[PDB]
Formats: C-alpha cells, structure tokens, sequence
DNA sequence: CACACACTCTCCAATTCTCTAA
DNA sequence: TTAGAGAATTGGAGAGTGTGTTTTTTTTTTTTTTTTT
C-alpha cells in the first residue's frame, strides 16, 4: 500500500504524459520528441493473435540517426540502465549468428544472440549504419515476425526473439546532409527502412544559446526530473497492464489518417511508395496503444492517433 | 528409448534446455522422428543405478517416463479446439462433411479465400498457395521415368505485404511443415548432412528440412538473402524429389519430395516494373525455371484500394484482440462467431479436408 | 483420502553476520554454518535423493 | 617469497608539476608536453555511485624511429596494476576476455584504474580495434555462453601508442588518414600526441651529448615517485568550484566558435579533476582549468575528421555527385542507350572530366546515389532513371 | 591361467558355568 | 564355605570358496559453421 497510493498519486495528475517524457533519459538535455519515442517504446503495443494462426507485433522499433558527435549512444547507455530484459550491442562488433543465433559442436546446438537474450525485452544496437550489410539483413524475420527460424547441419529450429529494437546510426558521410530526405542520408533499403516504426533524426546545430544551455548541463552532471527510476519503472509496469480497445470513431478516424500518408510518399508513372506500406498502419495501432497505456486508459480516443500521426510525419516529411 | 529435450521456445534464453530418458513399447515404437516437437504421457519413474551414487556422492536415483502415449505438436496449439493423438484425423461424421462441402458449386473458389483469411487482397497468392498446399499427382512410367507432383512458389516483390505471413499460416495449416530464413539456412540444414558419432565414431546421416517436410512444404523466407552456396542445395530437390549424399564413404539417395515456396524482395528492395524479370531478381534461369507458379507482389498507391485494405486490417486488430454452456464449451462459440466472420470454411475443418484430399 | 505422510521441515538460516569467499574454505569450519558469495557456472538436473 | 612528511616535500613546491613530469622518465630527452599529460593520467580524475569515471586516454603517434615506446615502458614501470601489450599481440578474445575447458582474460581488463599499455596500435587488426568501443565508452564487456550471461567491469585507462603507416609522418596531412584509424575510436581518446620531430641540429648537437652523457662514470624520487602516485591515489578526490564552471563554459564556447564536439567538455572536466589531484587539492580552481584546456590546444592545434571526411574533400563527392548526373545524362542525349558499361564510365570520368578520381570513389558517390534512387546498377552495368 | 582380498563355513579347545565333596 | 571336577557355549584358526585384475585415449581425416579472413 505504500507503492499504491505513489500509483494513485500519479494518474490522477493533470499532465502526468508531458512528466513521464521530461522523466526519460534526464542526463541528456533536449531532444524531446526522442524521449517521448522512448517512453512509448518501453510501453510497446498490444500482441495480438488472429483466429487464423497468424501472429500481429505488439513491439515499437525506433531508429535514432544524426551527427557521429550529437548524444545519440547516451539514449542506448540509459535504456539498457533502466529496462529490464535488455542487451547493448553495436554494428562492426556484429556478425548474422551473433545478433540471432549461431550452430556451436564439439553434436550441433543453438548459441543464443542478442536478439534472442532480449526477449520480450530491448535490444540496444549502436553503429547500426557500420554493420555490414550481410549480418543487417539477419533481423528481418525477428524484427517483424518475431521469431528466429534456423536449418543447419542436424539442428533445425525456431526461437522466439519478442524483441523491441533501438538502433543508433550514422550517415554516410557522418554530416546528415540536410538536402536529403532520410531515405537518402543512410545505406538502409526500403525491407528495413519500412520495419522500424518511427525515425528520429538528431542534429548539434553550433548556436551560441543552445552551446551555453548544454554546456551549463554537463558541467552541471558532475555532481552539482519529475519522477524517480524507481517511480517511473513502477508507473510503466502498471501501464504495460492495460491492454487499450480502438474506438468506433477512432477506427473510422484512422483509416483516413493512413490515406493522408499514403498518398504523398507516391512517386513515378506507376505510383509506387518507399516508405509508406501497411507496417505504418500497423504503426499507428500499436503507437496509439502506447500513447494511451501512459495515459491508463483502456480505450483509444482519435486524438491519440493524431499524436501517433504526427510522430509518423516527424520521420517522413523532410525534403 | 528415446531422449526428449525442452523445447527451444520454452526454454528461457541462456539457460540450458533440460532433457529425460522416453521409453517407447510394443506398438509406440517408431511413432516419432528427431528433431519433431512432440508431446508424451507416461508414468514418471525411478530406479537405482551405481553410477549416478557413484559420481554424484548422494544417494540419487534416475528417472525414466515410461511412455504410455505420444502426440506431434502440429496445429496452432494455442488451441482448445483439437483433441486426440493426431489434430489431422477425421472422423466419419466429417468425412461425410467433406463430401457434402467438395459439391459446392464454387468450393475452389471458397477454399481459395480461406487461404489465410485475415490477409486482404492478394487471391493471386491465395489461389498459388492452395494449389501448393493441395499439391498435384506424382507420376512413375513402366517403372523407367518419373515426374514431380508438387508444385513450387515463389512469392517476388514488395516489403509490407503478407509474403511471410502467408509462409507462416502455411506452416500453421499444412500436415508436415518445415520454416527456414535466409543466413539462418545452411546447404545441408537443407538436404541432409553426416555426423560423426562420439563413442562408436563412425559416421551416420541426419535429414535436413526437405527430408523433415517429405510428403509436406518447405517455406523458405527471405530466399533472394540466401547464399548462393546454400540455395543451390535445392536444385535436386525440386525435380528429381531426391537428395543424393556421397560423403565420408556413406553414398545414397534419401527421398525429398517437398513442395517449395519461397519469399523474396527484388534487387534494390523494391520492384521496379520497367525491367525484365531476369534484371529484377538476382536468381537466375535453372532456379527460376524450377519454381512453376511465380507471384509479383507490387505495392502501388491508390486512394480506394488503400481504404479497402486499411479498413480490413483496423476490423482485423479489433476482432484479434485478446480482450474481444461450461466455458470449455462456451469459448468456442465466440471463436467460431470470430472465424466464421472473416472465411467461408472453418480453419479445422479446412486443415482436415487438405490433409484427406492429399492422401 | 490416503494416508498422507510425515512432512520434512527445511530449516533455512539466513542474514549471517559474515560472508566467506570460495579461497577463504578451510577444513577447519568443517560442519559449520556459513554463508558463502560465488557465480554459478553450471547447474545439474532436478534429481529424487532416496532420503528415507 | 623471491611517511606523510614525504609527501608534504613535494606537495608544498612552486615547480611541482614541472618536477613530477621530469621525474617520470628521466632518461627521455625533452617531450615535456608528453611527459605532463601522462602525469595526469597515473593520477586520474573522479568517481561516482548513485555516468563518467576519473580514467583517462592518451595516443602517441609519430615516426618509428623514436623513443615513444620507450615512454610507454616508463609508465609500466611506474604505474599501479597495468599490462603492457601491442596492437599485433593477439587475437581479439586474447585481449578481451573467453571462456574454454570458466574464464580466460586479457589486457584490456583486470586493471581497473590501471594503466592498459597498447604499442603499434595503428596495426591492430580491425576486429581488434572494435574490441574498444564497449570499454572506452562505457568501462564494460558484455558475453553470452555455455549457459553463462554475464558483464564485467574492463576500468582501464588506455596508453596507446602508434606509428605512421610506412614512411615518414608528412604533417600537411591529416591524423585521421596518416594512421589509418577510425575517427569514432579516434574520438574516443582524451588526448592525442604527435610525438614528431624534424632532424634539426640545434635540438640534436643536445640530444647526442644528453644520450652518451649516460655513459661517463662508475631532482629525482626515483621510488618516492611511484609511492606518491599511489598515496594522491588513495586520498585525493577534486570537486568542480563555481569559479572553475564559469571558464570550463566559456572555454568550450570559445573553441566552438573557432570546431570542438562535447568529447572536448568530458575531456576537459576531467584532465582539469586530474590537474587539481595533482598538487594533491581535493578542489578543482581557474588555475587548473587552464591548464587542461593548453594541453589539449597543445594536442589538438598543435573538421575533427570524422567519417575520414575533410571539407575540401566532401565538396569533392558532390562535385562528383554532380559529375554522374551530366556525364549520364550527355550520353543519354547522344548514345542510343542509358546505360554504359563502367569501362566506359572510367573512359569518361577518370580520362578528362576531372583530376584522376578512382573507381572507389565513383563507387561511392553512385551507391549513395542508389540510395537517392536515380540510377540502377544491375550485376557491371549502370542504368538511367 | 594366478595371485591377493573378501567373505563364509567348520571344527576344536579355552573359558566360564554348574554341581559335588573336602 | 572353599575349592576342585565335570558340562556347555563361544572365539578364532584356518580351511575353503569366489572374484577381479590389462588399459589407452592422442592421432589423423572428414565434416560443417563462424568468423576472421
Ligand atoms: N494485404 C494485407 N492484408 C492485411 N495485412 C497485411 C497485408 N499486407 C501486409 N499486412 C500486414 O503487415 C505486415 C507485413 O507483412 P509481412 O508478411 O511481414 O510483409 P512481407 O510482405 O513479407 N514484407 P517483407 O518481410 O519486408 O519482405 C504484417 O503484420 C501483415 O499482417
Ligand atoms: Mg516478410
């Protein structure tokens, strides 16, 4: 009862959404849209098994890109800190059997990888655009399908890897080259590029306000947030609980909020996409789960997938 | 005996799969192959051996499941429906339904929109899907040539767009089934290799995918990410229905007579439908010829078909979600009500009606 | 209902005044209560002892 | 097997830091820059529980034909704990840590606060190399095994030491390229030296006579040194004062408006803790500040290379960039094709287009291109839009 | 095989029990 | 009441029977998987 009423004290505050994103990540000063990407990441979409057999992901992917300089890794250093069932990992260390699974002998057997020891939990990959692109493409079954299936010598076998995915990257060229779209900026192709849920892009601007702000902050960080780890990590398992219920007026809401995305990405005489496919659909759901497991609401209200929509434009829309 | 081990998707990560001694009697033997997830009721029980009070230095006994039967976890078994030792038995009041439903004007045509109910559009992928899945006639003339019965596919194109999730609802719903990804599929994870004993330490064969889906499928995902060292493995299998190993002084032919189908994306992951076939895919014409329905899968935009398909896949998050006259009995009337929504035929019904055509 | 048996009760001692080391074991504590900080390498299977 | 008075001798000094850095390796002739920065990492900054840590990182690069190894064995000699190993010396596992027939450890770990001496770095073979990142960013290894899932704490201060690849170090050229070593690994260093002279008489006429001098007859704490390291070790622990901040702020925001990632601000908060452990102060001030900044302009002055980019050289790729869209579209125009075979396309680009750019680069320039999606490479072959 | 150890079988005499007369 | 002769039970000599013991284990080829080449 004395860990209830902090719970109680919680979501009945007025604002309790805009505390649990100023909680996030507090050693690293701004970047505000990535801290509430993370909160929703560690919250994560409803898992959802068809009357046919067929499995739906639950789990957000969340790829941060920017300047090789610009804070990105302290966003991997915090989450496998706070999150349970969490591993850190990078992309030159990486091989195909490292991240899923690698055939060990001397009679075969299954070697677990990173992807696997982060089951229903995060997986924290850094240098993600220095992975070679040959051990890459190894998590596009257990990015989505969320199972690591293997035949090798006398071990066939499939593994579950109901994992979240956080992946730290680079450009190519390490200046993001602001006259690209993100889709240009990074050696990713559209398997991947569509499988990841939301991008954030993350730059040091050299402004002389925002330089002063930020080396006021970690010169303070040696030893000069609303909420504790220990009353956010509290709050987040009772969130993860709640299992949201989409509304009529949402579900009719959200149909044409994937028709406003998916009518711009369109190029060519043939009107292909390249980043808009029904995994952003799927997106939305599980965002607009997310969004209302912070607030403990078990129903999903359209202004809740207007926050998921525009954390979806906040990827795409750069020209 | 048998040696059985803890399932790998049980089995917590990093920590080692236990495993017990199985003995099998008069009419079990033989009812389970290596490598299959099978379920045993037995009697648990213990004797005393020197050995373990030997190297232990406790007073401990080893434990042996006598077996009193075996089931071959096959289904979706998350599953309260499908009782008995085989979920792809019949009995004569179905049969019986078998026949009333095969003389449905249109049954071809309902059969094909039950191929994975919950996927909209695609019923060039449904229609290649059941073919596959129902299989053809294999041939033998005058005992001197034969020809391949199973049909192979593959499933080109696009990111986004049910090619593995159709593969897994096969997995679901064929008799025998084997999944296999990309640089996660070896040559002879493939085929069969030879192993090498560590006590007698002579050299014996173990079977490999498209021996463990023999008379069934194998579902390749991610075929083009293959190396071609590897995929080249399936070139005998897909026609002569063999796997011919002559290795460390064993040389034989096993039997592989698998349908295939297989997802891959084109080069660049994209389709790009300006070029040729042979300049969109990185395979080449001996693979190509081998697989004998191909489905292009383009992922254009257009302002009707995506509400058409956006509404369907919104109606399918809502009914799958897990919080939507005994309740043994009372659950499945909502999962018939849910079912029975999105497909013209019930899915065990349909599971048991390919498996009898088949045989 | 069957005759149900004699329950054995473990004893379980904990909070110690003082932790030992795997180097600081010497046969002179030899039937004496310790507490004891290691990392596991290995662990067997769940066996029956025959206790009585 | 086989006093606190003394301290207070050398804490009270006017020259003391001068006379800690010509007393740690009193053989070696000047370098006395090298010597004062490596004097601050036997020290070490601060430390913290409730992140950064009080270790500390230095790379020597230079010419083989000099005594900078023989620095790297003086801080072996000196140091607490420490390994002394090179950049060949093993497989990376050697280094880290394994485990076999339980485990196996290398250099990089049992030596927390310990100075980890690395030599021929820039030879250090790339799975090597990205051995470091875990340890130098983070002062941990992570492994997975035979049923083992386990962390382990690697705490090491790296000493590391490089050598030009093949001839002599040109210094018109860039750090980053004359080593052949990663900027993100680079980066990752505190502080790096070019430890480079020129032959030059006037220098030299004094080396000469300095090292025979060694060979004539039958201030320096030639143990003392070692005890007093390990004494401000074990006692001292600065804290940042108000008036150290201020300047710590506006030094970072002058070498910003010169040009210096927030790597520089970690580095200089804790060479400017070490500096104050130094003189055994337990206080960080202005005037230690001061001297971690000129010892990092001495380190870096002496656009950060990342990526092994340089400025006149990106504007190179997008003029290259640029090169492919008209040298394509000319050939679109006048050909009957959209489309050359890249024997053709250096018969192009690389015969009088442009100074001679090679096939590496045009590689690059029309992957990132792919990327961008305005032409297709199919097998050898190259496409229009 | 053959030569020590482990273990049982059998006989013989050594000791203690019991009764009688000095 | 002591002390000495005759009867019964136990100890252990020693004869007899039965069992286990040598003992190794790297080397050299063949394979199949990871990764560092
Ligand atoms: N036509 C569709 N109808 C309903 N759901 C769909 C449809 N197409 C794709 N989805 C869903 O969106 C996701 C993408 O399907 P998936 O099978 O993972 O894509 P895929 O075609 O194999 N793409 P990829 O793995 O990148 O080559 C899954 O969750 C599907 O359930
Ligand atoms: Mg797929």
């Amino acid at each position: 009862s004395d860990e209830i009423n902090e719970l109680k004290e919680m979501v009945k505050d007025e604002h309790i959404y805009d505390k649990l994103v100023r909680s996030i990540a507090p050693a690293v000063f701004g970047h505000e849209a990535v801290k509430k990407g993370i909160l929703l990441q560690m919250l994560g979409g409803v898992h959802k098994s068809t009357v046919e057999g067929i499995k739906l992901r639950g789990d957000i992917n969340i790829c941060v890109v920017g300047d090789p300089s610009t804070s990105k890794s302290q966003f991997l250093k915090y989450v496998v800190g706070f999150a349970p069932r969490s591993v850190y990992t990078s992309g030159k260390a990486s091989s195909a059997a490292g991240l899923t699974a690698a055939v060990v002998r001397d009679d075969y057997t299954i070697e677990a990888g990173a992807l696997m020891l982060a089951d229903n939990g995060i997986c924290c990959i850094d240098e993600f655009d220095k992975m070679d692109i040959s051990d890459q493409v190894a998590i596009h079954e257990a990015m989505e399908q969320q199972t690591i299936s293997i035949a090798k010598a006398g071990i066939h076998a499939t593994l579950n890897a109901r994992t979240s995915i956080l992946a730290a990257a680079n450009p190519v060229g390490g200046r993001y080259n602001r006259k690209l779209s993100l889709r240009g900026n990074l050696n990713m192709t559209a398997p991947i590029m569509s499988r990841f849920d939301l991008f954030f892009v993350i730059l040091d601007d050299c402004n002389e306000k925002i330089d002063t702000e930020l080396a006021s902050h970690i010169v303070d960080l040696h030893m000069k947030p609303p909420f504790s780890a220990e009353q956010l990590r509290r709050y987040i398992k009772y969130a993860r609980t709640f299992k949201p219920i989409l509304t009529k007026e949402a579900r009719s809401y959200l149909v044409e909020k994937y028709k406003e995305l998916r009518k711009d990405d369109a190029q060519g005489f043939s009107r292909s996409s390249y980043r808009i496919t029904v995994r952003q659909l799927e997106s939305m759901i599980r965002l607009s789960e997310a969004i209302a497991r912070a607030n403990c609401v078990d129903e999903i209200t359209p202004s809740f997938i207007a926050e998921a929509y525009d954390l979806l434009r906040q990827s795409i829309i750069r020209v | 005996r048998v040696t059985l081990q803890e399932a790998p998707g049980t089995v917590p990560p990093g920590r080692l799969p236990r495993h017990r001694e199985v003995i099998l009697l008069a009419d079990l033997v033989d009812v389970s192959k290596p490598g299959e997830e099978v379920e045993v009721t037995g009697i648990y029980k213990n004797n005393y051996d020197g050995n373990l009070n030997a190297k232990n230095g406790f007073p401990v006994f080893a434990t042996i499941i006598e077996a009193n039967s075996i089931k071959r976890r096959e289904g979706n078994t998350a599953n309260e429906g499908e009782e008995g030792l085989d979920v792809f038995s019949w009995t004569e009041e179905e049969e019986r339904e078998f026949r009333k439903i095969s003389r449905d004007r249109g049954i071809i045509d309902k059969i094909i929109s039950s191929m994975a109910p919950s996927i909209y559009g695609h019923r060039d992928i449904k229609t290649a899907v059941a073919c596959s899945l129902f299989g053809g006639v294999p041939k033998n003339v005058n005992g001197k040539h034969s020809i391949r019965g199973d049909i192979n596919v593959l499933l080109l194109g696009d990111p986004g767009t049910a090619k593995s999730q159709i593969l897994k609802y096969v997995e679901k719903t064929a008799h025998r089934a084997v999944f296999a990804t990309g640089q996660g599929a070896s040559a002879v994870g493939l085929t069969a290799s030879v192993r090498k004993d560590p006590i007698t330490k002579e050299w014996t064969l173990e079977g490999g995918a498209l021996v463990l889906a023999d008379k069934g499928v194998c579902l390749i995902d991610e075929f083009d990410k293959m190396n071609d060292q590897d995929r080249t493995s399936i070139h005998e299998a897909m026609e002569q229905q063999s796997i011919s190993i002559s290795k460390a002084g064993i040389v034989t032919t096993l039997q592989a007579r698998c349908s295939i189908i297989a997802a891959a994306n084109p080069n660049g992951g994209r389709y790009n439908s300006t070029l040729p076939l042979a300049q969109n895919v990185s395979l080449t014409e001996p693979i190509l010829s081998r697989f004998d329905i191909l489905c292009v899968v383009r992922d254009l935009v257009d302002e009707e078909a995506d509400e058409r398909l956006a509404t369907f896949v919104v109606d399918s998050h809502v009914r799958s979600h897990p919080e939507n006259l005994n309740a043994r009995q009372r659950r499945l009337q909502r999962q018939r009500k849910k079912e029975e929504e999105i497909s013209p035929i019930p899915q065990e019904l349909l599971m048991k009606y390919i498996h009898y055509a088949r045989t | 209902s069957p005759e149900q048996t004699e329950r054995v009760f473990q004893i379980s001692f904990f909070n110690l005044p003082t932790v030992h080391r795997i180097r600081d074991i010497r046969s002179e504590k030899i039937g004496s209560l310790l507490s004891i900080s290691g990392t596991v390498t290995r662990t067997s299977e769940v066996r029956p002892e025959l206790y009585k | 097997k086989v006093d606190l008075a003394k301290i207070r001798e050398v804490a009270a000094r006017e020259d003391l830091y001068s006379l800690l850095a010509r007393s740690i390796a009193p053989s070696i002739y000047e370098l006395e820059d090298v010597k004062k920065g490596i004097l601050l990492q036997l020290f070490g900054g601060t430390n913290k529980t409730f992140r950064y840590r009080g270790d500390i990182n230095i790379l020597l690069c230079g010419d083989p034909s000099t005594s900078k190894s023989q620095i790297l064995q003086y801080v072996h000699k000196i140091t607490p704990r420490g390994v002394y190993t090179s950049g060949k010396g093993s497989s990376a596992v050697g280094l880290t840590a394994y485990i076999t027939r339980v485990l196996e450890s290398g250099a990089l770990v049992l030596s927390d606060g310990g100075v980890c001496c690395i030599d021929e770095f820039d030879k250090m073979s790339d799975s090597t190399r990205s051995v470091l990142h875990e340890v130098m960013e983070q002062q941990t290894i992570s492994i997975a095994k035979a049923g083992i899932i386990t962390t382990l704490n690697a705490r090491s201060s790296i000493l590391a030491s490089a050598n030009p690849i093949g001839s002599r170090y040109n210094p018109n050229l860039p750090v980053t390229e004359n080593i052949d070593l990663p900027p993100p690994l680079l980066s990752r260093f505190d502080l790096v030296y070019l430890v480079l002279d020129k032959v030059d008489e006037k220098n030299d006429r004094e080396l000469a006579k300095h090292l025979t001098n060694l060979y004539l007859e039958d201030v320096l704490p030639v143990e003392f040194l070692t005890m007093y390291i390990s004494y401000a070790k074990e006692h001292i622990h600065p804290i940042i004062t108000e008036a150290a901040k201020t300047e710590l702020v506006r030094a970072y925001v002058g070498m910003r408006k010169m040009t210096a990632t927030t790597r520089q601000l970690e580095s200089m908060i804790r060479l400017a803790e070490a500096h104050a452990k130094m003189k055994l102060k337990n206080v960080v001030e202005l005037e230690d500040v001061q001297e971690a900044v000129r010892l990092i302009r001495s380190a870096i002055k002496d656009k950060i290379d990342m990526n092994l980019v340089q400025t006149g050289k990106s504007v190179i790729q997008r003029k290259l960039q640029e090169d492919l869209s008209r040298e394509i579209m000319n050939v679109l125009k006048d050909q009957a094709s959209d489309s050359m075979s890249f024997n053709e396309l250096i018969k192009q680009i690389n015969e009088h287009s442009q100074d001679r750019v090679e096939s590496s680069d045009i590689q690059e320039a029309l992957s990132r291109l792919q990327q961008e999606d305005k032409v297709i490479v199919l097998g050898g072959v190259r496409r229009s839009v």
